């Protein structure tokens, strides 16, 4: 039952977030990383300041406060009693993005299985904030936020909380919460991956250029010229350099882990993209596979349809720099 | 006030229009949720004119509603003089008041974006009599401003109450309770994919062919935003009326025209709805292009 | 008036210039969405007297939001008379008043930053019939603060509404897509590629190496900034009115000019926008410098 | 006004031992159950007498202030003039009749706040402190001497409606005082089924009337989670509409399964349109 | 389960072809890959490609791969993940003779039965869809439709 070591599962996330020291914290386990990160990342914004927006208030007090609302004022004929319908712009740290950081707070805070001191840190910061609103989450509240009106650093932090929340299950308890197993399902290990790639390629590789690349299938049908039936295809990445255009299919397996039989499947996808895609430059087409693996990296090379095609394998657990040279020495060799 | 006139122009299927007249006769509370460009208030006011049978503006009223309406404007209020402040008969009052005269004919109160207000400040104590069990004198109610208790205001059995509500935003995932109870939700599709719809634009020298194209892609389109929860809900999806207005002058239908439509109209609004994935808005563009 | 007269210095294409009166003569209000300094401004007040044809000013009315606007400003409010309360008639239901003393001139209202306020609380009535479709006598609504005696105030047909919402700053955004959907969105460009924004350059004792340099290096940093989309995105890319300004007393441009701008305006500009790395800072700083 | 009410007689009995202790009852429950209509007739059980004028009932909204329940400043000709409300005037009409009892019902009760609305008066209205010793100057009493005091005789009667998903967490106020009584749907009831009997409908008729319902309501509260008990449908759409004298059949049934059990559905299940089918398809066939 | 399922109707269908298509030729054929690597020789990392069914006739060799999808038998977006199978068999195989290639898939569905045609590559490619549950004499009479047409 091999998984990757959590520490580096940490590093891919936060690429897949497009956005620290690590020694010092003793828990292994991936609530431990993340909370530290949490609990450390709010008090960073602390000594700068968090996000404070003027949020309008309609409120009925005993004087004049910015502006009277005259309607309200005379139907509800508060001028006798000396009070008027007034609008005015309270500042607040109330703002939805700053109520679901304490919300996850409280989250962490009643996750069983964490280390301790984390808990008594983030239990003082729950003190901290006595004006915030605690908050029932659900993902329709970060729906509202993908607007980023917040800063390049809250947006991290809320990427964190929203994880969080989707990895939250009751555990022994009714009141407390019990952490997902992230690393043993493949599908959001491998939507990590896939988007660990994407995001890694636009940062590290500035000599290329990165995009996502829809595809449509060289087909006619007599039927329709809408071609619905057929399956939609969406390349996972594409890094394309005028010396040389390259399509990469990554997945994360299990199997694949096990040193026997061997999961290619993903590679029928592959090709049928190298086929439907036509260059205009022309100047060659070639295909990578990368999947992960634990122990060692092994790299060959295909002529197969008259594309060139690699399988390739990265360790994961060695040491997350080295990995950084081993991903870009990777694609160094297949894109030239 | 024939059916032949109201009914032909209408992309609405002639199924769910029969439904809407059934549930307005038995309940007289009906709210027509649909997307914005569905026509829901293009019906509303043929509904009404199909159930007096007759056109005449008098036994019809049409409001919309938006945050400053209030009980005191609406129903019953006082309103400043110079200096004096004289109580009011408001819309809703005023116009029962026309429905108890004529009993027998059917009368139509319109309230369109019902949601922006809540309805319980607006009509109040009303909302206890304006549903469809409880009309007529014997639920007779005297008002919050009446001089006396025996003035008594009480909604006639004749008047039917027509609300038009959109799904076109965030904040209505929390729907009022106020509405549910008391008026019945109608669903309205967005209809691309009707028979009239078509015939609408072949009738203005449209190929056939091209018409077909336009359907499916759009019928595409809005399943993608169906298919999310989170951040575009089924009500989101695009309406039919982007497509029909501009024809008037007898300019034919092309991609040309159909792409200074997806420019300025339906270009932008995906970038509002997917922001997060700049590409997706350009994978439909294109395709819609196409 | 015509088209010539106007076009002479402004740097926005010709093209834009017939689809936006394309857009506005068949649907009659539409927003023009582009960053800070790309002539919003400039262009809408320059309209008014093409669609009129001539250069009147009783005919246009100017506004701008500011996020403390009310139905109570924009329409129909009570205001304070000397001891007691009166109703007056807001600034557009002035101006429709006037817009129907005439039918055959057009009659232009423009609204400057019209994303700030909540739309819904200021047009209210209005947003209904604003639309192209729903203007004219057929469409008479009641307002809400009027007469028991029934008056009701239709938008007329020559009224045309104008609105120029910048993209920059994301919160204030309509996402009111009720609303989006009466208005038509026109995105402006920068404007650095054009010849007609070089000419402007050229002709105030500029050398055309300096000035295709200018050019070449901007587009390199609007990429970067549409690149992104998560915090600066395709909207926030930087507006071409900095370069317009301060050389009307003779000043020719040269880099020593082009170092003022940069380090006064667009430096801090660039460091609140990225406010991630100081590094990204001194790159575009020195490469336009450079 | 005891006849035939489709609700149990045990419960009813209840409420009558739970009301003359407690006073202040909270009927829960799905819409459709004649929550009204029980707290009606049970007011006139309670004074023992079938009368209008003693009992009163007010529908609260959130907009419902203390100013149109209890005291308010409204305007005649030229000036202000306080004016009374509905439960201050109900009250001195309890206080004529010491021995008889007043009872007013609430409606929706937890729609409103109650603090802004009752005001002052909430202390009052609990049981205990209640009668001349607790009396307390109102605010908008000019005079301090004047005071309002609950009577004892009044009994508060408020409806609250379980299906709204809208709800959350129900206000303190309410809990503390008033207590909460549960109203079953009783679409399976012998009194129920004995007033359909003696209208036309036959006995089959009946076990296939309730026993598809009983699946339905089964279903809700199995999901008891995701949605409550008290979303199971009612029974009063079922005695509504015979009025005419026409025999319940399935003929007569399909009205009420279109009209007004599927908007319930639809709006009820807004996730899958298979599920719905599903249930709509027992009832008929 | 669907995976019980999917293995279920592969075989389902294989056998079916040997009793009803007396007439035909079916085997369950192994594939090998096109490609030559100095790496690796045997190419045993690279996956085995194993064909579901395939009937022969003089015109031409039809392939069909057919499995159970949870989401076809619902009533939108079609989940047609192996067709990007059936491609690289046909592309891998290059028959000796030349003259033709047959591509099917057929998928169960309950409600309905659709049948479409695609030309893809110039390859013959078609997809049907075929309505379960109706009844067992029926549908073994429609299956044997859909068999005919394609193989021609
Ligand atoms: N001719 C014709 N026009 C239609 C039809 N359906 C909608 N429209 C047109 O679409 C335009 C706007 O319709 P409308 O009802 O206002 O949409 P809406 O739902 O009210 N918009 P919103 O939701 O934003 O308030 C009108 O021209 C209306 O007549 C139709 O079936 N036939
Ligand atoms: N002379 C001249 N000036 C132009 C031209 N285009 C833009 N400008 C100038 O750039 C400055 C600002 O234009 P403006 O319309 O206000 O941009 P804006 O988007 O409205 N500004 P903001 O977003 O801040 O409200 C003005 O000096 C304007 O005249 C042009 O083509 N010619
Ligand atoms: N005759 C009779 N009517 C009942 C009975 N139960 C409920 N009803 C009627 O059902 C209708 C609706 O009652 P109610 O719950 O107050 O309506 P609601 O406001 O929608 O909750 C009224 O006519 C009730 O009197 C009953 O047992 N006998
Ligand atoms: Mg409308
Ligand atoms: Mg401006």
């Amino acid at each position: 039952q091999p998984v990757i070591p959590v520490r580096n599962i940490y590093y891919m996330l936060t690429y897949a977030w497009g956005y620290a020291n690590l020694e010092a914290i003793p828990g292994n386990n991936l609530l431990d990383i993340l909370g530290y990160v949490l609990n450390k990342g709010v008090l960073q914004l602390s000594r700068r300041g968090l996000e404070l927006d003027y949020n309008p208030n309609t409120e009925i007090i005993p004087g004049i406060k910015g502006r009277i609302e005259f309607a309200k004022t005379i139907r509800g004929f508060h001028l006798n009693h000396g009070k008027t319908v007034s609008t005015f712009d309270m500042l607040n740290e109330d703002t939805l993005a700053n109520r679901i950081i304490k919300s996850t707070l409280a989250i962490l805070i009643k996750h069983e299985k964490l280390n301790s001191t984390i808990r008594d840190e983030a239990r003082s910061l729950y003190r901290k904030l006595p004006g915030i609103s605690t908050l029932h989450l659900t993902p329709q509240h970060f729906s509202y936020l993908n607007g980023g009106k917040n800063t390049r650093y809250y947006k991290f932090v809320i990427s964190v909380c929203k994880f969080i929340v989707n990895n939250s299950i009751p555990g022994q308890n009714k009141g407390h919460y019990r952490f997902y197993d992230f690393e043993r399902n493949e599908k959001e290990m491998s939507l990590l991956y896939q988007k660990f790639l994407y995001e890694f390629c636009r940062r590290e590789l500035t000599s290329a250029n990165t995009t996502r690349s829809y595809l449509k299938w060289d087909a006619s049908s007599i039927s329709d010229q809408s071609l619905n039936l057929l399956p939609r295809m969406e390349t996972d990445i594409t890094i394309r350099s005028s010396e040389k255009i390259l399509i990469v299919d990554a997945k994360y397996y299990k199997s694949i882990f096990s040193r026997e039989k061997f999961h290619s499947q993903n590679l029928y996808q592959l090709m049928n993209y190298l086929w439907s895609l036509k260059p205009e430059n022309g100047e060659n087409i070639g295909g990578l596979l990368i999947y992960p693996h634990v122990d060692t990296a092994v790299k060959h090379r295909y002529k197969i349809n008259g594309f060139d095609i690699g399988l390739c394998t990265v360790n994961l657990g060695q040491e997350w720099p080295c990995i950084h040279q081993e991903l870009l020495d990777i694609f160094d060799e297949y894109l030239k | 006030y024939c059916l032949e006139d109201a009914l032909n122009d209408l992309f609405i299927p002639e199924t769910t229009i029969e439904t809407i007249l059934k549930r307005l006769t038995i309940k007289k509370n009906i709210i027509l949720q649909g997307p914005p460009g569905v026509g829901k208030t293009f019906v509303a006011r043929r509904l009404a004119y199909l159930l007096t049978g007759e056109k005449a503006p008098q036994r019809v009223n049409m409001v919309q509603f938006h945050q400053s309406y209030s009980y005191e404007d609406f129903i019953q209020g006082y309103r400043p003089n110079g200096v004096g402040f004289r109580r009011k008969d408001g819309i809703f009052y005023n116009f029962c008041q026309q429905a108890k005269e004529q009993p027998e004919k059917k009368y139509i109160f319109i309230i369109d974006e019902i949601n922006r207000a809540n309805l319980s400040k607006v009509f109040g104590e009303v909302m206890m009599l304006m549903e469809h069990d409880k009309r007529g004198e014997n639920w007779s109610v005297p008002l919050t401003y009446s001089e006396n208790d025996e003035e008594r205001f009480y909604v006639p059995e004749n008047v039917y109450i027509i609300g038009l509500m959109n799904t076109a935003d965030r904040s209505l995932a929390v729907v009022d309770y106020a509405l549910r109870r008391r008026f019945s939700f109608i669903d309205i599709e967005p209809g691309f994919d009707t028979p009239q719809f078509r015939n609408f634009l072949l009738n203005k020298k449209a190929e056939p062919s091209f018409v077909e194209s336009l359907c499916q892609k759009m019928n595409e389109l809005n399943q993608e935003i169906s298919k999310e929860a989170t951040i575009l809900g089924k009500g989101f999806r695009i309406g039919h009326s982007y497509f029909c207005c501009g024809l008037e002058d007898g300019t034919s239908p092309d991609t040309q025209w159909l792409n200074e439509i997806v420019m300025t109209d339906i270009a932008p609004l995906l970038e509002e709805y997917f922001f997060d994935d700049p590409y997706k808005q350009q994978k439909w563009t294109n395709k819609l292009l196409g």
